[PDB]
């Protein structure tokens, strides 16, 4: 003799069917056959019925509402003679008038989802005519909608459903069966959780770990959901088509301050396909995210370059940028070089190297004597993968890379009583800038050039000024500038001739002051038979002992503008030299602004 | 399956593999060529001309790399399981059936080296696991057959 | 009868020799006598010896390898007529083929080490000549460093030992010795640890506690390691040569965040000389680190000196610092006194003051009115110490510390009708600055000097501006600036005289506009028999009702500046006024820039 | 042993006792000439002019400063046990034998007086203790005699 069935439960299904459920004794070693006694009372009809089942649950098919059930059991021995146990304690489930079914569906975004629905008045069963739908009591469903399966029954259907849009604490969005005008309390909980969950994963630069990302953001909104990402490991590389699979593991995950999930996976199979999923067990039912499957060798992000050297080449001026391929992958790589001046801000010009055996390649550059910032990163070169971050600046050294390109502009000053046939000539000029000296300037050699002693030069090392003595009828001087590679390329000559001095061309000059920054002066030439090349302006404050300034000009010039500080009460002294082969002319010279 | 992905994926595994070793400082000063006593039963370098005869090596790898604790090598056991499927599936796109190698029946004796000596087995096994990668990279493109 | 000897074990010795050992019956209260039977089983010869011994332990010399030795003891009172316990169990123990003396060598950098090795090949000893040795097994080991001491045996003698650089997981170097070209698994473990560990103690500034700290860099690479402090305690001072003690106690010390152990002595023995060692118990052996004496007087860090006050001395001008010594130590201390500008960042210049009994310093600064951030530390004297950390920075209150230097520079507006004897005029001046107030001024007092009505004063207060009627032939107007301390010394004057006004030296006056910033002005003057002292410069607009602007400029100049917002559009007036000894010459004015 | 650091850091000791007694607030009120009834037994301000009795009247008060529960006296202690063997290297630098003074047989007393009433004991100690400390350091330029 068994002992009676224990834990006599009812629920109803989400059809609407009562499904009784007990436990068999925990002491039985054999299989029981049960007799089930159940009375249906409602309002107006009683019905008894005894059910002999072998399974420890019964349907009952199609709740009747405002009725009651109770229930007993009794089970006996299946194989043999068996003695019935006494029956379970009766059990008596009370249920309400009005039926929606399903009660609820837990669905995705873009889905098709359709409610069935009976409405109780009276003890009466409307006809689905009269039945209307309202959606969280703020307005009617269109009609169109509506389908009236039977009589008895109305049904609603949706299409390309959206995502359900929270209002306070619920979750879901309520849906009510009502007759005509009129609704009822109670509605029918529709719930849309979006599972278009993005997992994102990056294999480390030396592929020692696999780092994967999920947001939160659009589950935030349940509460008592939990989430659980599930993984399926393949043997090689990922399907066309990503599936659920019915083997699969949890990974633990993370929660970071930025609100993404963790997930790592550590050690590597560097060729296993990871398919992955996110688990949503809500307290009814499973439902899981669209799988995507990530291949670790694809989601790989390089190291950077390492050993970036950036150099200019000596004699030709490139900028030679070199550096050494990382470790990962070993597959073939494209690279990405950023260069620019080195600044608060760095103008990036981009350059790209396609070839796979290629690790240096020279750019041509503006300034040869800035430095520039180069960077480095690299990605596979044929796509697949991800590009490596920017390689640790490097910088140029200011090396002098050519000879200078121009020898520097100089004047000179005489210093020399008329009467003496020999004058003290200093020879002026300033440090070539940046863009004749290129880099550097090591020292200023001067060739001398005479009728008598030919050819010689003299090293004058750093200094910006020199005395020779003129001597000679004709005297041609040259400055050389000489860094580590060589001499000057362009230089200036001024040939000092004694005979020559008495020519002079300029019939007039004015100078005419414009404004305390700004003087012109003005000249008229008579024709002359020497071919002129440029002239040289040369003025002096009279009042100061101040530098003689001065510059030169092209000889197509007629007027100059002299930008300096003139003021207008002090005496200037202006000089204009005409400059022909044979050397410098015969000044003309105004010691006051033309007041005409 | 594309075969020219398999081809060129059979030859990325090897390489990744070989780096591995290369990062393993101990591994490359040491000869891997060279006769240590002791460990002539690991498969080292002697000519490996067909599939079956380095699936055979890759399996005998794969019981050594098992045995050591060690990170590194063992997410490199990893690869070199990825390995032994790829040449498997290569192998099946060849029409070859390879059957699946077992390791050596004979491991009751590598044991003994572990305990005993510890050094002179990974290293050895290490170098010559990178000389063996190099040779069958070296050998992928002659049309290797079964 | 006794019972049969316990716990028979065999080990091997670092010298290659077996040692087996027992343990006594726990129940005799007399000493045993022991009999050990042994037989040594070699492949080829066969040896059984009985050695009767009172120790508990037996050395066998030189195990042989390939080897097996089987071993029984049996114990007998030693004294009187004993019976013999029956013979212990035999114990199998079967040896190896190859042998290194020793295995394992723990040591410290820069000794010398030394290993002897045999190789058997096929139940052979190979000759030493043949034995080459290897390191890692990456590389031959030179020639010179091997000895053969014997034909059987090889060695290898190591020099100036350098710290064991770990790979991987493995602590110590792989020594092997091999038979040629051809080497064996098993090679011999070297552990150099280095054993230099810096200790150092700091005694609070209260003298309360002593606080030691050392680093675990050089030892993170030995799992297994336990690190204990020991510590030795002298009655006085620091030994000359510091030593390991036979006597230590352990002290508890704590890992701190910083990867520092921290050790704490408290109470304090002010003159007990600590010496401290780290004991390094490896699993096989004890290493002591090189001790260190340290003797808290010492180590002593002092507190900052408190109470210090910076305050500049009335009259004299001087920063004036004092403080007060810090109670520890009472001895002779030296102190750094740091000063500089209050501000974002103090250029902090340093004094030094080795008096012992002096308790403040004046030190000339170059503003008396600027806040000077202050901070002093001390040291002691002898400099057996350390210095105690920078005070808390004292601040100066700006407070006037002299009378004003000068005088506020002064003008005049003269209110007057041409035909009246009586004019009104408003003297004006602007606030002295800084460096001419010094600190403050508090009052302006205006001395008037006449002929009829002598000399007296008028308080103005702290007004700018104050007017006066002027009647008589000649009035001298002073304005001195006065401060808690007194009135300004140099003060400048203005004479008003009728007659003089009429007085013309300036033959020419011209303004020209440099820029909307700069106009000069220049002037021409006639030879004059008074002695001009200066001029003043005075321009307004006439445009606008615009403040009359004015300037004091020295006699001796003849060309000035001025930089103010000139409109070229609008028509200033500038005046020069010549001024003399009797007083403010006829000006010199213009209405307009010279355009010529 | 340097004769001239010995005396200087005879001095050294005895000020840093003497400020460390300044510190305890309620000894520094009470006068230390002053007689107070039951503590007779304690050496107070009574002439120390040689050695041997300076030597036990730190021993007395060392016995006196380890019975009564205090953090600073118990450390100040330690300065009176480095001051006791600093005399006693002294006396050994003048060629004078000190024998190590025991303290007062006679204990079996001070801890009644402890018991009944404790502040007028620890206050009475410590600034009679201050007072004996200041007469030390004055006679120690006197040439002290064994």
């Amino acid at each position: 003799k068994p002992d009676p069935p224990l834990g006599l439960h009812m629920e109803i299904t989400d059809d609407g069917n009562l499904k009784i459920s007990w436990s068999s004794p925990p002491l039985v070693p054999f299989p029981l056959q049960y007799q089930v006694k159940y009375s249906e009372n409602s309002t107006t009809v009683i019905r008894e019925a005894d059910k002999i089942v072998s399974a420890t649950s019964l349907l009952v098919d199609s709740i009747l509402p405002g009725s009651s059930y109770e229930v007993q059991v009794r089970g006996k021995r299946l194989d043999g003679p068996g003695i019935w146990s006494d029956w379970s304690t009766p059990r008596v489930f009370t249920t309400q008038d009005v039926i929606y079914f399903p009660p609820k569906i837990l669905t995705s975004v873009g889905s098709n989802v359709s409610f069935h629905c009976i409405y109780k008045k009276e003890n009466k069963i409307v006809p689905s005519k009269e039945i209307v739908w309202w959606m969280n009591l703020a307005e009617k469903i269109p009609q169109s909608q509506y389908d009236v399966v039977s009589d008895h029954v109305s049904k609603v259907t949706f299409f390309n459903l959206n995502e359900t849009k929270p209002r306070g604490k619920f979750t879901y969005d309520a849906v009510y069966c009502c007759n005509e005008h009129e609704c009822h309390h109670r509605y029918a909980e529709l719930y849309v959780i979006d599972v278009n969950i993005n997992i994102s994963c990056e294999t480390d630069g030396y592929l020692t770990k696999m780092t994967c990302r999920w947001s939160t953001s659009t589950i935030q909104s349940l509460a008592e959901s939990t989430l659980q990402l599930r993984y399926h490991r393949s043997s090689l590389y990922c399907s066309d088509i990503p599936s659920i699979h019915p083997i699969s593991e949890p990974k633990d995950c993370y929660l970071q301050s930025d609100g993404f999930y963790e997930c790592i996976f550590q050690p590597i199979f560097l060729l296993s396909g990871y398919t992955m999923w996110i688990r949503i067990n809500h307290s009814l039912g499973s439902l899981d995210s669209p799988p995507t499957c990530v291949l670790p060798d694809s989601v790989v992000k390089p190291l950077p370059p390492s050993s970036v050297k950036a150099e200019i080449t000596i004699n030709i001026g490139l900028l030679k940028i070199s550096w050494e391929k990382p470790v990962f992958p070993e597959n073939n790589l494209q690279f990405q070089i950023r260069y620019g001046l080195s600044g608060k801000e760095v103008q990036w010009k981009m350059y790209e190297v396609y070839d796979a055996k290629s690790k240096s390649v020279s750019l041509p550059v503006p300034d040869l004597c800035a430095v520039y910032a180069v960077q480095v990163r690299c990605k596979r070169l044929d796509g697949l993968g991800y590009w490596s971050n920017w390689s640790n600046p490097a910088y140029t050294v200011v090396m002098d890379i050519k000879v200078p390109m121009r020898g520097p502009e100089f004047w000179r000053i005489i210093n020399g009583d008329t009467m003496k046939k020999e004058k003290n000539v200093t020879l002026l000029w300033k440090p070539l800038m940046k863009n004749d000296s290129l880099c550097s300037v090591q020292r200023y050699v001067i060739n001398h050039h005479t009728s008598c002693n030919g050819t010689w030069s003299e090293d004058v090392g750093n200094h910006t000024k020199f005395t020779f003595l003129w001597t000679e009828q004709a005297h041609t001087v040259t400055v050389l500038a000489i860094n580590s590679i060589g001499a000057s390329v362009a230089n200036f000559n001024l040939t000092f001739s004694w005979p020559m001095s008495k020519v002079n061309i300029v019939q007039s000059l004015s100078a005419y002051p414009l404004n305390s920054s700004c003087v012109i002066v003005s000249w008229i030439l008579s024709p002359s038979d020497y071919k002129l090349m440029y002239f040289i302006i040369e003025w002096k404050n009279l009042n100061e002992d101040g530098e003689i300034k001065w510059l030169r000009i092209s000889s197509s010039v007629k007027k100059y503008y002299i930008h300096d500080h003139f003021i207008p009460i002090e005496k200037y002294q202006f000089s204009l030299y005409p400059i022909f082969m044979e050397g410098v002319g015969k000044p003309k010279i105004i010691n006051s602004f033309t007041q005409d | 399956v594309p075969i020219q992905k398999v081809q060129d994926d059979t030859k990325t595994l090897i390489k990744t593999i070989v780096t591995r070793i290369n990062d393993i400082s101990h591994t490359q000063s040491v000869s891997s060529k060279q006769k240590v006593t002791g460990l002539d039963f690991i498969p080292g370098l002697h000519p490996i001309l067909t599939l079956s005869k380095m699936d055979q090596t890759l399996a005998v790898y794969q019981q050594i790399l098992t045995s050591m604790p060690s990170r590194n090598v063992i997410q490199i056991s990893n690869d070199l399981e990825n390995l032994r499927d790829l040449l498997h599936v290569l192998a099946f796109s060849k029409s070859c059936h390879l059957p699946w190698a077992s390791g050596l029946e004979t491991l009751d004796s590598l044991g003994g080296v572990l305990e005993a000596s510890g050094y002179s087995t990974e290293v050895v096994a290490l170098s010559r696991l990178q000389g063996s990668l190099q040779d069958m990279l070296w050998q992928l493109d002659l049309s290797p057959g079964c």
